[PDB]
C-alpha cells in the first residue's frame, strides 16, 4: 500500500500482491480489481497463474467494487496479453 | 512521395513520357507493403512475436 501511495514500484507491488494471492477468493478478487484499475514476461506469468487459480461474500465485494466478475477478469487478462505482445 | 514526384516529372519530360511508368508503380506497391508490415510491427505485433498465433 505504501509503495502504491508513493511505475517500477507499482509493478513490484503488483508482483508482491500476486505472490501473496498464490500463497493464500476475496483476496483474489481485490487483486483483480487492482489490476483492472492499473490498466513484462514475469507479469504475464503471474497473470496466467492467477487465471489458473481462478462465494457470496466474494460476489458482494465485487458488487461493492463495481459501485460477470470472471468475464471482466478474462477481459483484463486479454488486454494485458495484448499489451505484452505490443511491447 | 518521392516516387509520386518522380513519376509526375517523368510524364511531362521533353521528347515524350518516361518509359519507367510501370516500374515505378511496382515500387510504390512494394513500398506500401513494407510500410504496412512496419506499421503492424510498430503497432504491437513486435511485442507478440514469441506468442503462438
Amino acid at each position: 500500500v505504501l509503495s502504491q501511495f508513493y511505475d517500477r514500484e507499482d509493478w513490484g507491488q503488483a508482483l508482491r500482491l500476486l505472490l501473496l494471492l498464490i500463497e493464500f477468493h476475496y483476496l483474489v478478487l481485490l487483486v483483480a480489481k487492482f489490476l483492472y484499475p492499473i490498466f513484462e514476461d514475469s507479469v504475464a506469468t503471474v497473470i496466467e497463474v492467477i487465471e489458473t487459480k481462478w462465494s457470496n461474500l466474494y460476489e458482494t465485494i465485487i458488487e461493492a467494487d463495481k459501485s460477470a466478475t470472471l468475464l471482466k477478469n478474462l477481459r483484463k487478462k486479454l488486454n494485458f496479453k495484448l499489451c505484452q505482445a505490443f511491447m | 512521395q518521392v516516387l509520386t514526384q518522380i513519376a509526375g516529372t517523368g510524364a511531362t519530360l521533353r521528347g515524350g513520357a518516361a518509359s519507367d511508368a510501370e516500374e515505378i508503380a511496382s515500387l510504390r506497391r512494394t513500398v506500401k507493403g513494407l510500410k504496412r508490415s512496419v506499421d503492424m510491427l510498430l503497432g504491437g505485433e513486435m511485442a507478440r512475436m514469441s506468442f503462438f498465433r
